[PDB]
């Protein structure tokens, strides 16, 4: 109903880590994209909305759709930083998550190598994917299960089979990770945030000038905010297999590729990790 | 074929005398049926005109003024006042629509000349303060429907909907 | 009777799941999960059957001919398979919920519809006719929660409002069963109409995008991206695996089903999202 | 007087498609249709579809060549091309919602027109939720097939 | 006080010389200036009725015609037959909007009777058949804005707007 | 006696000629093989659209589709997959204009105007469920002929 | 020999004469039996030039106009702007084809040079205006087709072929 | 202004003789660099007329003619036999376009007479016979396109460009 919107942001505000984040975004996408609407008398006439100091505001008494326009902006800017101060990690799902998943793959006879990396400026992980993406224009990759930011299995896999690639030629590289006619040998899982030193999301912005711009007649500074994932949060995955020779390489590539980005725009330093730890377990 | 008339829902205590017939033939537009008011109806570009309260129109397409419409003609002394007029049953912006009607219909409606004598500034108006619905059952919904207490205990929702479905801007001058 | 052995069991997502139907014209994702008759994802009898088989085959090398008796050769077969698996059917998928008004907050919920338990008590009913097995306290809780068909109910929770999948206003309201058995972690258990739950439950699959990188110019090759739906973990479904009389088939039910727990399902088993649990009724419920 | 999936996107597309005067906006169309119908899965219809009205601007005067597009083959959609092209596809999605009757041309143009039926509005389509998302993703399935045949990639 | 009458675009020739003032002084709401024409008054909920063309009132709003606002009170002999009413220069529904103007004006919307006799049912009109627009370029651009012909290298272009936005609802009678 | 494998036989005959890289004609086999269960699952309506999408009808591409069906000697130009998909439209259309179901001269006047594509796939709808039934021994001769005559990788 | 005369369908009355022919021979390529309009030509290429009516001819193959076959000469006023020739009867772009021809024929056309004085952006235009359209069944649709009210009384089935299958790329210069 | 003639590439050289300025402009319609023959024009609805080959006007839309377009005035020796038009360089059939054109372009086209005295049957003809290919790009594309071998020097493609894309129908008659 309408009233679980205009409360969505008190909800936000008071659970902070046990609601789901990707359809709290969602729903608050709608009054983000109706806010002069949710203006006109109809905030529920409530006392904790964030919606009140809207109409406390006066931006421009002139023109009123300048006004709505300004006070978008600014909401804009307060849901960002009300995603980043309240939404934070509680990593011990998590860590319930990977070890109960450890013993699963122990039961299955595989050498497991359990990995943490900590990111060590804001990082991008899935950028083009929905969260956030109807309000900010950005996305972060979100699992709305875990209810948690997340580094696919699968740009892991990509990241150290390019590496791989680069450095012990294709041939090798299709050894370990298979081609169209053989599997992969080396399975990786998702990586989840585990621990934090603070917020797990912060808001930032981008503010092209000269992209795909004619001439300074066609500068303009577009700003976008958008959440990128804070400094200092660690996430932690499993590296799994049965063939004992490739190990070797994934011992190898590990630390190296996360010097190097590992998300979106690491061509300007932001998706940039630290090999946190590294755990070899030997099926025995 | 047969006739109707549309009793909007004002402010004022203004269902004292405005009909003169409560069914006449079989059927009407607006239902009463164990959910709630089904079909009630919408005018929108008007303004209600509690000066004698009436609907003046406007011209822009947010004056919408609600209301429920049955069986009648208006009061044996207008119909000179009151624009009449004749609608094809499908040009009838309803609300809550449930089923289908007669292909064909004259109506009448309340209406106060445009008003070309101050700049009209209407407002969005609620209807609250439930003392005031306790007026408007008594001004409608036994005028012309004696069917509430011989079908309804269902009062619970038909009282929050009368508080919450109806609507006007009015002038409030 | 028709068959010796009769043991269900459900299905737990320890991993996303991915069993796919590959890339139809009509479909919109390029990979979409297996899906049945009604619209509800599913896993294959067949997909069941060769996972498991495969797996198997490889871990109890010292009985391949009990295995070989009872799923059936893989060369030169001189008789049928001993064993049957039937589809799984999907009985609590994972779904994603706001809701006000509640002191325990959730951020996934169980999700059914009537549907989906009137096909587990159909595979019940039609395993107790062809077998000596009568799996009543299953039926018992199943017709409990089936005489509320036609009205969304929430198991083991106060939940009378909430949002699901972000498109789904639902009005729930109690029933005082709560299978804690297969719901263990005292998720609330919702168990939605027919007309509703389907777009909930066909929403509640997770849809990634992947690409592939031209590794000269290190951008998205032409024509590489596509999207996978997966099935959330901890996702249940509902299968039985029934076994005709022979001296194999009780060699495979007491011992090659007594230790048979994790196995890997469908594809994508690389990026991590195979692994699945198996309960046996038998010793669940 | 029932037109399937494919044969009321096919009809929507054309005019649409003769809506769209300057290539730019038919281009800009084409990744609209291309992205939106993942967006309204992912994200619900019900945000997409407010974030699409969000991002067309109707600006009082772009709503009203999208009325009357409704009307006559004669109608034209003017502005940015990157916002008439989220007019263009609010219309595909209004076309829709029209013709398959789930909710009414006189109040989608209404909740369009001015802010307090607009809430109305989002009352409106979290009832008629499982009517829509059942089979909408299908017709904009064949809208993104017919735009990514018939107008060049940038 | 500025008086501006609403005048209207159909497919007919019903605005011969339904005139008396062009200017008067040195004000109009529609501008042109080798952009199309501006500040376009779309009254919606009501119809056009080509037998003697005016404005014909519905109760649907889904109905809708759009013209131009020109100085002066219509025939100073009626106005029992036309509405008139007062609007503060800020509800006036004009598409294409360049200019804001004083918060004071009176319309006078040329309005016929709604005629309760049969289902006004509609059509939607766009104007076409060139000739058409050869003509309305004439009706009343020319002698209310004495500067078209008379400055325009940009005719024709001014055209392709008359030609095309300006759609209506004709009740077929 | 099989006329739809004469059919076959000129058409493929034709798009075997018109496509010059290799990869082009493994392309057209591989939609060969995939095009004609889809059309049997999905119907003919929804294959119609996935290749007319996948096809990239550019004015170009478009004409020298519309010289391949007087000269065998226009050449389909493109990436692989695109020209694949817009031999396929060509296998498809040539049928249609044989069998009569469509005029020859509606279906040139079409791929010239890009106002009349759409009229195009309006009529093809309209006769989907009749092209539906008679192209199914046609296509699979086509298939047929794909993976009998280019090799595969 | 056999020779017909192609006669454009625009939304003009610039048809009445300019013509000699009514019959001629025993049949003709365009038909009307019970169920509207068949073998209608289309000639793809060519414009409309109404102010004195003809075909232009562009490059655009988007660029078309639609019109009936009868056999005949026009007026003999001409042979000095006509576009006249022979066709084998396969050539012809025909819609709905209902009756066959004879391997040949010979047509007339209305044209005129290309006006080499001003660039030929076009504008297509439908025949609506149903005015237009009794006018143009009694301009021409009677003069060659006496069939009409004498084996056809179906006229508003001839009225919705006329709509929906006769259009024009117009000049709009 | 700017003015450009049309070029047509047959199997019939009647091109030895048929252009005097060979760019005079600054610019060019048609291109050559490295990857073939650009911006090449296509005229449905004509046919060639091998004997001294021009475009005869057919109807059928399936007889197209594909030539290269060059600035320039025919001859001065013509003006009673050719069909010169404007277009706003979007009105053109292009085929491998590769940049813009300026928006207005006088187009002078080779054009016979419909010669209304025997049966116009054409055929599809194509460009073989390397011999015909050589002197096709000895006559036009060495004088109109000196480009060639001096900034051109993989002339096998631009051949196969013609043996290839360019292509027609022919009277043969």
């Amino acid at each position: 109903a309408i009233d679980f919107l205009v409360n969505i942001l008190e909800l936000i505000k008071e659970k902070q880590c046990n609601i789901n984040l990707f359809s709290a975004i969602s729903l608050t996408s709608i009054v983000y994209n109706n806010f002069g609407e949710f203006l006109s008398n109809n905030q529920s006439y409530s006392t904790n909305n964030p919606l009140l100091k809207y109409h406390i505001i006066i931006l421009n008494d002139k023109n009123k759709t300048k006004d709505v326009e300004e006070k978008r902006n600014i909401f804009k800017r307060e849901v960002a930083e009300l995603i980043s101060r309240n939404f934070k990690l509680d990593g011990e799902k998590v860590r319930n998550y990977f070890d109960s998943l450890k013993e699963v793959l122990k039961s299955l006879k595989y050498t497991i190598v359990d990995v943490e990396i900590t990111t060590r400026t804001r990082a991008l992980i899935g950028v083009s994917t929905s969260l956030g993406k109807l309000i900010f224009g950005s996305g972060i990759s979100f699992d709305p299960y875990m209810n948690l930011p997340y580094i696919p299995a699968s740009e892991i896999k990509g990241i150290v089979r390019s590496y791989i690639e680069g450095k012990l030629g294709e041939q090798e590289a299709e050894e370990i990770f298979g081609n169209e006619e053989r599997e992969g040998n080396v399975n990786f899982t998702d990586a989840y945030p585990t621990r934090s030193k603070d917020f797990l999301f912060v808001p930032d912005v981008i503010t092209p000038h000269y992209n795909g711009k004619k001439s300074e007649a066609d500068a303009e500074p577009r700003p976008v905010i958008h959440l990128t994932i804070a400094p200092k949060v660690t996430f932690r995955f499993l590296i799994y297999y049965k063939r004992e020779d490739v190990g070797k390489p994934i011992c190898d590539s590990m630390p190296i590729i996360l010097i190097r980005g590992l998300g979106a725009r690491s061509s300007v330093g932001y998706s940039l990790f630290e090999l946190r730890k590294i755990e070899v377990i030997k099926a025995a | 074929s047969t006739q109707r008339e549309y009793v909007f829902i004002p402010i004022t205590n203004s269902i004292t005398i405005d009909v003169k017939i409560t069914i006449g033939g079989s059927d009407h537009i607006t239902n009463i049926d164990e959910r709630g008011i089904h079909n009630v109806l919408v005018i929108t570009g008007y303004a209600v005109d509690e000066k004698n309260g009436r609907l003046v129109p406007t011209l822009d397409p947010c004056d919408y003024v609600k209301g429920i419409l049955v069986a009648g003609t208006p009061q044996q002394a207008q119909s000179n006042d009151f624009l009449t007029l004749k609608l094809p049953a499908n040009k009838l912006y309803l609300i809550r629509k449930k089923g289908n009607i007669s292909d064909d219909l004259k109506i009448y409606i309340p209406y106060s000349s445009p008003d070309a004598r101050n700049s009209m500034k209407t407002k969005p108006v609620s209807i609250s303060d439930d003392t005031i619905v306790n007026n408007i059952i008594k001004e409608v919904f036994d005028k012309i429907y004696n069917i509430t207490q011989k079908e309804k205990v269902k009062i619970e929702k038909v009282k929050e909907d009368i508080k919450e479905l109806f609507s006007y801007y009015a002038l409030e001058q | 009777p028709y068959y010796a052995f009769a043991e269900p069991f459900f299905i737990h997502a320890i991993t996303h799941l991915h069993v796919g139907s590959g890339s139809s014209v009509e479909e919109e994702i390029a990979l979409p999960f297996q899906r049945d008759e009604l619209g509800y994802p599913t896993i294959y009898a067949s997909s069941l059957k060769g996972a498991i088989k495969s797996f198997l085959l490889k871990e109890f090398p010292d009985k391949r001919d009990v295995i070989y008796k009872v799923l059936g050769e893989d060369e030169n077969p001189e008789e049928a398979s001993l064993g049957t698996f039937l589809d799984a059917i999907l009985f609590a998928i994972p779904s994603r919920i706001i809701e006000i008004d509640s002191a325990k907050p959730y951020v996934w919920v169980y999700v059914t519809t009537y549907e989906l338990l009137k096909k587990v008590k159909l595979y019940l009913d039609s395993i107790s006719q062809l077998s000596n097995a009568s799996f009543s306290n299953l039926k018992n809780k199943i017709d409990t929660i089936l005489a509320k068909e036609g009205k969304n109910i929430t198991l083991d929770s106060d939940l009378k409002s909430a949002i699901l999948n972000e498109d789904f206003y639902v009005e729930l309201e109690a029933l005082n069963n709560k299978i804690p058995s297969i719901i263990n972690a005292g998720v609330p258990l919702l168990v939605l109409e027919d007309s509703i739950g389907r777009e909930v439950i066909n929403r509640s699959l997770i849809r990634v995008r992947r690409i592939r990188i031209d590794r000269d110019k290190k951008v998205v090759e032409t024509g590489g991206l596509w999207s996978e739906e997966y099935v959330p973990m901890k996702t249940i479904f509902f299968s039985v695996l029934l076994g005709k009389e022979s001296k194999e088939s009780a060699i495979f039910a007491s011992c090659i089903l007594r230790n048979l727990r994790y196995v890997i399902l469908g594809g994508k088993e690389t990026i991590g999202k195979g692994i699945v649990e198996l309960r046996w009724v038998k010793d669940v419920i | 007087l029932y037109e399937e999936d494919y044969k009321l996107a096919l009809e929507a597309f054309k005019k649409v498609f003769n809506a769209l005067t300057h290539y730019g906006a038919k281009q800009a169309f084409r990744s609209r249709a291309r992205d939106l119908v993942e967006e309204i899965y992912n994200s619900g219809f019900i945000p997409t579809f407010f974030y699409i009205i969000s991002k067309a601007e109707l600006n009082s005067d772009s709503l009203d060549s999208l009325i009357s597009l409704f009307s006559s083959d004669n109608a034209i959609l003017r502005g940015s091309d990157e916002n008439v092209s989220y007019s263009a596809y609010l219309f595909i999605i209004l076309y829709y919602l029209i013709k398959r009757g789930i909710i009414e041309q006189k109040f989608l143009i209404q909740a369009l027109r001015c802010e307090k039926t607009r809430l109305d509005l989002i009352d409106k389509l979290y009832n008629l939720a499982p009517i829509i998302s059942a089979k909408i993703r299908t017709y904009l399935l064949a809208i993104k097939r017919l735009s990514e045949a018939l107008i060049e990639a940038r």
